[PDB]
RNA sequence: UAAGUGAUCUAGAAAG
RNA sequence: GUAUGUCUAAAUGCUCUUAUUUACUAACAAAAU
């Protein structure tokens, strides 16, 4: 019951494998999981204007936003993400990839850095 | 601590620089003359040979002198 | 492992099969108590030693 | 009558115990030291350890 | 101490850390404490061994 | 198969592995990098300190790590890793190799 | 505390991830490195 | 002629 | 200290991949020789 706790319990027959396997069975039908833009909670590093409403959103500013995977990597074996965001007031989907060639950000049709 | 019973031409390289720096914090650690005195009440025949024993004593002298000590001058005359 | 050492020294230690049990999943991982894993037939009657390391 | 095969996998110490027939005891011995020399569990699990350490 | 013209060491001088010393080093210990509930053991460690070795 | 070619002397170690070794197993393809390895230090063993190797080359990336384990016993005999994707792979294209491997009845 | 996406995994700025980078980047450009020379030698042979 | 006997703190769980 | 809030009428088995993690959380804490 306590955030620290050891072992949570198991059922008295639990196959561990056969558990793994069933899960992965219901996993194809399950409906979060199997879906992309998965939550996360962000500061804005860019501090940038929203497009629409011209919002001026500020550096460390904290967000719920979604990251997603880009299949289209950055050379080979280093992934990059899009990062999405809302302006506080109007409901516009700001975003950001994160291109580590420069070891920075890169703007996605969501606002204009300044 | 120590009672000073202390066995010393041939016997001279390291072992003579040992024997100096000893005298040397003798001397710092008692007091010169008292230090002599000292020295006389024991037995003491190799640190300091009373007995002449043609001209043995001066190479005990010399070592003496190389640093700053006393007596020896008067050991010199005694026995000419 | 030890399943396939068995099967391949079979008859020069004179086993007739070499069977590995069904246990529970976490036998492994219980401390308290324990089950043969993999019981061992013989052909001819094995004139086994005491208990020993 | 059996054997108790025991690996400790925090030391990497290997003992057996129990009953034994003749012939039986040196392979046993020998395939323990091949299991520990290159078990792909436990070759794993080094590896793990390996990293946790770095 | 040593006499300078005669060499001897005509007279002792005795020791002790000054109290007010003592507490500094007290303070800085605290302080090295204080302030360390994240810190990589190691670092507060080291933090030690600085103010040990000053 | 397990493909052990000597490029000095032309000498292929061909050790044919049984489809009884695969026997009610899972995590396969480990298994079989496992068995390779283990091959291979075998055959290291019969080998004299005269006819024994320098450079163990491998044609795989991910065959080095179960054989460097395998050859702690041997650490004279380095493991070596290539950018070349070698042909030896086609041993089974070669006819009477392939025909050797087909007729087996045991680990050979 | 300050800047939390400096505790984030996918933080391009955070060390480790740079770290990756550059060993990432190190590893192809000495292939790439590699195989510039034989081309160059390719073009002088031509 | 006589050294060398004994004094031994602790000790983890939650939430923040 | 892993926040939160609104919103709710009453195909089947199969196997193969791993020496990893699109991992997430930051409420917690922050210095040198
Ligand atoms: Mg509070």
């Amino acid at each position: 019951s306590e955030r620290k706790a050891i072992n949570k319990y198991y059922p008295p027959d639990y196959n561990p494998l056969e558990a793994e396997k069933l899960s992965r069975k219901m996993a194809k039908k399950l409906k979060t999981m199997n879906k992309s833009h998965a939550s996360i909670r962000l500061m804005t590093p860019f501090s940038m204007r929203c497009l629409e409403c011209n919002e001026y959103i500020p550096k460390s500013r904290k967000f719920n936003g979604k990251k997603e995977l880009l299949k289209e990597k950055y050379l080979d074996s280093i992934k990059i993400y899009r990062l999405t965001i809302s302006c506080p007031r109007c409901a516009n989907s700001i975003a950001f990839r994160t291109d580590p060639g420069n070891s920075d950000y890169v703007m996605e049709v969501g606002g204009v850095r300044n | 601590e120590f009672l000073p019973m202390d066995c010393l031409e041939e016997s001279c390289p390291q072992g003579r620089i040992f024997i100096k720096f000893l005298f040397q914090e003798l001397v710092n650690e008692l007091g010169l003359d008292e230090l002599q005195l000292r020295l006389n009440s024991s037995k003491l025949d190799g640190m300091f040979p009373l007995e002449g024993d043609a001209e043995h004593i001066r190479y005990s002298i010399n070592f003496f002198t190389a640093i700053g000590l006393g007596l020896l001058t008067e050991d010199m005359r005694s026995r000419l | 492992d030890i399943c396939q050492i068995l099967d391949g020294e079979l008859d020069v230690l004179q086993i007739e099969s070499v069977t590995k049990e069904t246990v529970h999943p976490r036998k492994s991982y219980k401390m308290n108590s324990s089950a043969a894993d993999i019981t061992m037939e013989s052909v001819h009657e094995w004139e086994v030693s005491k208990p020993s390391l | 009558t059996g054997v108790m095969i025991g690996i400790d996998l925090a030391y990497n110490m290997y003992d057996a115990y129990g009953n034994w027939f003749n012939g039986l005891k040196p392979l046993i011995q020998n395939s323990m030291r091949t299991i520990m020399k290159a078990n792909p569990a436990l070759y794993v699990l080094r590896e793990r350890i390996r990293k946790g350490l770095q | 101490l040593v006499d300078e013209r005669t060499k001897q060491r005509t007279a002792k001088a005795y020791l002790k850390v000054s109290e007010e010393e003592i507490k500094k080093f007290d303070s800085r210990i605290r302080g090295i404490l204080m302030a360390s509930g994240s810190t990589t053991f190691t670092k507060v460690a080291a933090k030690w061994n600085t103010s040990l070795i000053s | 198969c397990i493909f052990t070619l000597n490029p000095k002397t032309g000498h292929l170690f061909l050790k044919i592995i049984h489809t009884s070794v695969w026997a009610g197993q899972k995590r396969l393809s480990q298994l079989a990098k496992w068995k390779t390895a283990e091959e291979v230090s075998a055959l290291v063993r019969s080998l004299p300190k005269e006819e024994q190797p320098k450079q163990i080359i491998v044609t795989r990336k991910a065959m080095l790590d179960p054989l460097e384990v395998h050859m702690l016993d041997f650490p004279n005999i380095a493991i070596r890793p290539t950018e070349l994707r070698l042909p030896f792979s086609a041993a089974m294209s070669i006819d009477k190799l392939s025909d050797v491997v087909m007729k087996a009845t045991e680990p050979q | 505390s300050g800047d939390l996406n400096l505790l984030k995994s996918w933080n391009p700025k955070l060390m480790k991830n740079r770290k990756k980078v550059w060993e990432t980047e190190q590893d192809l450009i000495t292939e790439q490195q590699k195989l510039n020379t034989r081309l160059k030698e390719i073009e002088k042979e031509r």
